[PDB]
């Protein structure tokens, strides 16, 4: 009927670490490490429920000493890179000066590291684009998603491009009018 | 970067059925994609799922506290959390904005493929049929399958390849956990 | 109310 799950991980030697709930597939919330700020996926939701920030920061630190643990016991087998596939879909059917957001589906992945950027005409845009944090998979891979809103035009086109350390080139996703 | 990457990872998962009448605990940890150790309420002990995980197993066993931690994590984790979101996540119903518009398979030939797309709801099940003058067309449909928008939203197209002709009226129904009877929109040749 | 985090676990050294 439903499952709830609070996902963590840490990652050398990056240093990055990550906690987040998820309800059947979506994000509740994340701590932003740096901040030390619960992040509530929808707005929302914060005004209807909570979280101590301080005790996802205690289970990183934990999790970031077992990593060192594990990481000896495997005798430093390190992890294979496994590239993301990649599609750009719109959220809502595409109409001529209608606002609309493209998205960008980034799956199957891991390590949890990537590099999205979000190409108009063959530029990059950060005006407006906005992005989750890395999602947890049944698979224990990761997905993640890149938002930009855009005003669809028969003179633009869009790519996503991915970065990510199991793909030989970056991997471009095209949309058009 | 060339630089070996090492992964931890801790999943802590309550399952319920109807409700929190049934709930089951699991706290898994895995070695990049690996789970090696797992508490299973079911089982009320750490088991090591693969070798690397038998120190873990066998040292968490030993902690009679952290055991009884973990037996009453379905009531006071699970059933818990359950209850604080409850309002915002069980109980989030969206409605399917429905659009049918015609589309080409090949450019440059005519229209024959009816896109049902069904956008913006909450939650995933939903149940999308076509219709050709109040006839269920099973042959031709393709879709998308279920697209999770990331956003507590999903959608799906749900196409029919057909030739439309005039006076052909198709009609796309939608069912789902939101709406109190089957919705329909209808599109005509 | 709050949600509240299931603690991690120290591994065996
Ligand atoms: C690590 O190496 C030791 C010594 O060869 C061996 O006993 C142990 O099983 C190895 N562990 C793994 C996970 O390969
Ligand atoms: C992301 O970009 C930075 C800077 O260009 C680079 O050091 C890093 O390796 C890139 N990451 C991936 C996964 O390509």
């Amino acid at each position: 009927e439903h499952v709830i799950i609070q996902a963590e991980f840490y990652l050398n030697p990056d240093q990055s670490g990550e906690f987040m709930f998820d309800f059947d597939g979506d994000e509740i919330f994340h701590v932003d490490m740096a901040k030390k700020e619960t992040v509530w996926r929808l707005e929302e939701f914060g005004r209807f429920a909570s979280f101590e920030a301080q005790g996802a920061l205690a289970n990183i630190a934990v999790d970031k000493a077992n990593l060192e643990i594990m990481t000896k016991r495997s005798n430093y087998t390190p992890i294979t890179n496994v590239p993301p596939e990649v599609t750009v879909l719109t959220n809502s059917p595409v109409e001529l000066r209608e606002p609309n957001v493209l998205i960008c589906f980034i799956d199957k992945f891991t390590p949890p590291v990537v590099n999205v950027t979000w190409l108009r005409n063959g530029k990059p845009v950060t005006t407006g684009v906005s992005e989750t944090v890395f999602l947890p998979r049944e698979d224990h891979l990761f997905r993640k998603f890149h938002y930009l809103p855009f005003l669809p035009s028969t003179e633009d086109v869009y790519d996503c491009r991915v970065e990510h350390w199991g793909l030989d080139e970056p991997l471009l996703k095209h949309w058009e009018f | 970067d060339t630089r070996p990457r090492f992964l931890e990872q801790v999943k802590h998962e309550c399952h319920f059925f109807n409700g929190t009448e049934r709930v089951r605990f699991l706290d898994r940890y895995f070695y990049h994609q690996e789970e090696y150790v797992r508490f299973d309420s079911d089982v009320g002990e750490y088991r090591a799922v693969t070798e690397l995980g038998r120190p873990d197993a066998e040292y968490w066993n030993s902690q009679k506290d952290l055991l009884e931690q973990k037996r009453a994590a379905v009531d006071t984790y699970c059933r818990h959390n359950y209850g604080v979101g409850e309002s915002f996540t069980v109980q989030r119903r969206v409605y399917p904005e429905v659009t049918v518009y015609p589309a080409k398979t090949q450019p440059l030939q005519h229209h024959n493929l009816l896109v049902c797309s069904v956008n913006g709801f909450y939650p995933g099940s939903i149940e999308v049929r076509w219709f050709r003058n109040g006839q269920e067309e099973k042959t031709g449909v393709v879709s998308t399958g279920l697209i999770q928008n990331g956003d507590w939203t999903f959608q799906t197209l749900v196409m029919l390849e057909t030739v439309p002709r005039s006076g052909e009226v198709y009609t796309c129904q939608v069912e789902h956990p939101s709406l109190t009877s089957p919705l329909t929109v209808e599109w005509r040749a | 109310g709050g949600y509240r985090a299931r603690p991690a676990k120290a591994a065996a050294t």
